[PDB]
């Protein structure tokens, strides 16, 4: 049982209101998936190494940012071999129990979002029947919070990591 | 190491 | 991105003054997104944070307010590595060969045809991090048979940062702050100011993962290609990985294997003042230097400050000396968000009339051997207020002009450690030539435009929402500009636009203060919430923004209520 | 580009028509510069140079009119260089060391900072043609101890392609103009339509310069690597330096070395119609196909021809059918100006239909788990007349839609020789999910674009002058347009634009013919002349383009200065 | 021994160059070519000399697109310094008629004045008039363009490659 | 020599 209220105010500002820390995840994962759907959804075909498979190997990142705008095919090698599941479980494994609970509710508001995308709506209609408008989970959101601190290392170089190859 | 052949990268996160 | 924290002495008041200037991306999922977490007897929090983030990265709660911007601090380092004979996966370690750890990764990759199919490599990690064709960077530094390179990230291994923005985000008070931010040293790539109710001190740190090497160390671990790439790759650590002793050191109150240690990192107090607008520690309050802290972080004073830090320093002493225009001489919520948003130019304002003596004397010139007519320009750019506002005319000739000027022997006084805010300076008399070439230049790049000479910043600055253009005010750093809207548009095509993906500019803006009353906050986010352009808000708050108009947030129970558009509405589910 | 020649037969006059279509650059040095050269007893002539050419390379005279399309045969090869051991600049030619020339070139650079440095390396040059870097074609294919690769090009020696321009400009009859292409066998990557005043027949043929192997060297020349990357490089010709007997060959009647001979060079002469759009020489004519040239001129009758050429010879066919919607059954000059405009989809044409019946019942869809609302798309298109025209609408959609279509295994009726125009045929039912995917997404783009799915070409597609966006018509070859103007522009970044860098697109057109009182030409020059904005002539010409409205290009001296427009004036100096 | 073309314009701005000898008609031709597309010109003979670095910076990428593709300055010199060198040029004029010679060099010379007329003022060209690659050339350098024209087929689409192919 | 680190060059002239 997730649960948040929503109160928008003006310029549509969410204030997420929650009894623990799960559900406010589930409110602050909703409200951004409501209002950046097609951003957030490309975003995590970035993160987990999934964007190859949709949008070609040989495009570009569509956005810019901390990454830079390198291959598709790049990128993905990158976050697969940067962000592993094993560092995906090192970070998990160093989390206070609240903050797991966060991610979780995040993810499953995130989900909740998609859902209602889905079904209908005039909302999103950028992306919001395209295949990679897709469910997410726990993990893939502490995907995307590993690769926020790698801005200053390891996101430089990205195309320079997935190239790094013997004679 | 010729150093007129380096290029620099980018290091200015945001930049 | 800038930022301001002042002091109880500069405010004149219960608190100080937060304010908070991220200069960062419109669109992709690092852009900011505001929003408000209320969590019963555990948090109650404001602010902003990247898409997919679930805690508040820059904000305030009933307690204390910061910002961030990006350090000056190296948050990596190379490592060579000597390869074994016959065996170019192996690397020598104190004699001893030791593998790399293959990873086997295979991408499904759609075709241009429609179809999907594999590509797969095999990848590779040191004991350092991950291996890194570093071809790119020189020819020479290639994965060679003989040698290879691998990159090391601090913050790879550094997996206290959401604990750090979480404990923040319920932080009671600025003293708690510190100490969250010293138990945890744990912030990634970006400085802190804070201010706290009732605290008449503003705080400044580079506290957070920082690689540790020592003086001593860089000596004898910097490679020769480590030598020969140094000056690319300014404070990076280039180090031997064939030898231990040029593993990252470890301090006696490091946190983190590899990290600097918490007290030789920089940190500063001031009732008055601090600031920081990307240029290192070295200048957080004018009026006290901090000098002292490993090279890692950055010149304390041995370099010339970029123009934008120049402007940021002035703008605040300028405000405490009550010279700026603005009333009073106190940093109070109202004067500051005035201030920040005035777009003064610093290499208009300190450089201009020099430039216009030297050149516009005549104003008919011979430029690679043509007739160019500059009295108009000359004229335009004499009239003007030196500001990027929205009715500012000439303000983009400048842009256009300054940004091609060749900064080789451009300045005749030097930079001074004493003097940081007025070194360097003195427009070279020698650079008449070329000074005459980049406005030539100017001139005609903004013919192409389309655009007069004289033409209001407002009508080549904006952005688009729902068909109309808003005119925008502000500018790029380049020219010393404190209020950035810094397009990546060329003026050939357009304008300003900041339609597309813009440079780094003002994004989340916020001016926090602590009355008796409670915490207030005043607000912009620049590109609005949505990206979707169906949503009402989509374009709204840029509206706002255009009009600088700064958005009082709701904040306590009764506000988020009482506010004129307040709707609420209900999400719940299983598990 | 496309091309037509139309005979007597086909026209019912005493002389034929040609049409000139190259699809060109639209800005840059390659670009067409439209002009008459008069010298008094030697020649008169008009049509259209690259900017920086003195000769008219597409044009017509008095007697001959002509036109270009690129080849599909390829004009260079590699040859793979077995290196001498410790010795990585020197190759081996029949077991005999050979020093490759060096070549020390000094190149200087301006700095970001202002100031001017010199920038230096050595390159190299085989007996084959200058040294090739191949590892960003494969990184195994580098340049190594033992392995190098240069480049050779038929070209490099071909030093008689403006001799030959020169004296086609100067030619008397169809006859001298042929005659004239076989002594020089100089053009070096088009093929060449042709048709002459008082010939009833027109001429096509990719007589020019072409390297020359055989069979017999193919398959015992090509080295591992050839084989291992041939399929990026289809028919180019990948050989072993080291053997003698791979040099290219010469037959007896080559007019260079290395070079085909002029008897093995594809050419017909048809008095009902000739024409090319980048396919082989194989259907210069559809009722006459040519089979037995040299592979390296392509496939002749085993590859599928693309839409673009299949549209071009339908629209051959059914003008001389008398099926076409335009009157009688000639290819008169006057229907020729139509046509050729027409906009046609041959996409849309031939498998619309069979793509909405399959898709749209019922019209409402779900597309990956998601419902779709495809009642508008499908209507829309239903409605739409598979035109490019201005008021054509929802063409755009289709754009977007069929581009995305995936092609493995679309068409369940293969490809046939027999029946090359109307083969791939049939949509494969089973593409069903695909096909919604494809239009779903297409839905979305023409959606987030802020234009509507019915929205008129006009609106879409355009050319900006004078602040006005000049409607236009016509498309991209991958839809099966003939008539092109295919944008670089994605359709979210303000529809498709031609105001940037288009791709390939109509550029110089021409329809010519020789009627009793002497040559007639209708030109467009899409672009305009000029391309300095405050020109007079930058974008008068686009504006006729966008209207439809053909010019008559005046050529006899009266016509010349009978114009509205005439303007002289005489230009002298010195020699 | 003068040049002497008369430039006759009509609808659309199209000229028609006439002239008594080859050499004139090429003055007229060049003329009227810089005329209306200076800046794409200019621009485009220090492409064919291999000068856009120098005044353009090396890092960059050719302004227009061509069949020479858009490779960084730096690359596209060495390539047209590489292949179109001295000795190519040398060896493409020593197969010409001499009319042909003649025409290129009266090309040249109408090119240049040209530039002289928009180097002395005028607002035709605001966009590169006052720029330094905005300069006199030789016939030399319209030999290199027409020998670059050539290469479209080869040479012209490996050009990075060809600038970037040395020993270990 | 792996086929699929084969990166096809621009081969259409125009």
């Amino acid at each position: 049982t997730y649960s948040a209220e929503i109160r928008r105010t003006t310029m549509g500002v969410p204030h997420i209101k929650a009894g623990n820390w799960g559900s406010a995840g589930y409110g602050f994962g909703y409200v951004q998936a409501q209002d950046n759907l097609c951003t957030m959804a490309d975003s995590f075909l970035t993160y987990r190494g999934e964007r190859s498979r949709h949008l070609g190997g040989s495009a570009q990142l569509v956005y810019n940012s901390t990454l830079g705008r390198p291959r598709n095919i790049d990128s993905d090698f990158f976050h697969r071999h940067v962000i592993s599941d094993e560092a995906v479980d090192r970070t998990m494994a160093a989390q206070p129990a609240k903050l797991l609970q966060m991610v979780e509710g995040f993810a499953a508001g995130y989900n909740r979002y998609v859902r209602e995308a889905k079904a209908g709506g005039s909302a999103h209609a950028a992306c919001r029947s395209e295949a990679w408008v897709q469910p997410i989970t726990a993990r893939d959101v502490w995907r995307r919070i590993y690769a926020a601190n790698l801005a200053g290392g390891y996101s430089n170089f990205a195309e320079a990591i997935a190239n790094a190859q013997p004679p | 190491f010729e150093p007129g052949r380096t290029r620099a990268p980018s290091l200015q996160v945001g930049g | 991105s800038n930022m301001y924290g002042f002091g109880t002495a500069a405010t004149g008041e219960g608190s100080g003054v937060l304010f908070g200037n991220p200069h960062w991306y419109w669109k992709g999922p690092d852009r900011f997104y505001q929003a408000q977490l209320t969590i019963d007897g555990e948090a109650n929090v404001s602010g902003v944070s990247f898409l997919g983030l679930p805690v508040i990265q820059i904000g305030f709660n009933d307690s204390v307010a910061w910002s961030h911007t990006v350090s000056t601090a190296r948050r990596f380092g190379f490592f060579q590595l000597s390869l074994v004979q016959g065996e170019p996966t192996s690397y020598l370690r104190d004699g001893v060969p030791v593998k790399m750890k293959p990873a086997t990764i295979t991408v499904p990759s759609r075709n241009a045809d429609g179809s999907v199919s594999d590509v797969t490599r095999t990848l590779y990690h040191s004991e350092f991090g991950p291996l890194v064709n570093l071809a790119g960077l020189n020819p020479a530094l290639a994965w060679s048979q003989g040698t290879a390179f691998a990159i090391r990230d601090i913050n790879g291994e550094n997996f206290r940062t959401l604990r750090t923005w979480m404990r923040w985000n319920q932080a009671k008070s600025l003293d708690e702050f510190i100490a969250i931010q010293k138990e945890e040293a744990s912030i990634p790539w970006v400085n802190t100011v804070a201010v706290g109710r009732g605290s008449a001190k503003a705080w400044y740190a580079d506290i957070g993962a920082v690689p540790n090497v020592s003086p001593a160390q860089t000596a004898a671990c910097t490679t020769p290609f480590g030598m020969a790439v140094g000056q690319a790759l300014p404070n990076v650590p280039f180090f031997d990985g064939s030898r231990s002793e040029c593993d990252w050191l470890t301090d006696a109150d490091s946190v983190q294997k590899g990290a600097v240690g918490v007290s030789r990192m920089p940190s500063l107090q001031r009732d008055d003042y601090v600031g920081n607008m990307n240029d290192s520690y070295w200048l957080a309050n004018v009026h006290a230097p901090l000098t002292g802290y490993p090279a890692i972080f950055g010149p304390a004073g041995t370099s010339a400050q970029t123009l934008r830090t120049r402007m940021g320093h002035t703008m605040a002493l300028e405000r405490l000396a009550g010279t700026d225009g603005y009333a009073g001489n106190k940093a109070t919520s109202a004067v500051v968000r005035e201030m920040v948003l005035g777009s003064r130019v610093f290499s208009a304002e300190r450089f201009k009339d020099e430039v216009l003596d030297l050149i516009c004397t005549p104003a008919q010139w011979t430029v690679n051997g043509a007739a160019v007519d500059a009295a108009q320009a000359c004229a335009v750019l004499a009239a003007w207020d030196n500001r990027g506002r929205k009715d500012s005319r000439g303000s983009h000739l400048w842009d256009e002009f300054w940004s091609r000027v060749p900064t080789a022997s451009l300045f005749t006084v030097p930079f001074s450690a004493a003097d940081p805010l007025n070194t360097p300076r003195g427009i070279n008399a020698a650079a008449a030539d070329a000074l005459r070439q980049a406005m030539a230049t100017a001139i005609a790049r903004v013919g192409q435009s389309g655009y007069a000479l004289d033409a209001p910043r407002g009508e080549v600055l904006y952005a688009t929402r729902g068909g109309t253009r808003l005119p925008l005010y502000g500018g790029c750093g380049a020219m010393g500009y404190f209020t950035i809207t810094c397009s990546e548009n060329d003026i050939t095509q357009g304008g300003y636009s900041m339609d597309g993906q813009p440079n780094a500019s003002n994004s989340y803006m916020q001016v926090v203060s602590f009355p008796a009353s409670g915490v207030q906050a005043h607000t912009f986010l620049t590109f609005s919430l949505s990206d979707d352009p169906a949503s009402p808000h989509h374009g709204d708050y840029t509206k706002a923004y255009s009009a600088g108009q700064w958005l009082r947030v709701p904040f306590t129970e009764a506000e988020i209520t009482g506010n004129a558009d307040y709707r609420t509405a209900t999400v719940k589910e299983l598990e």
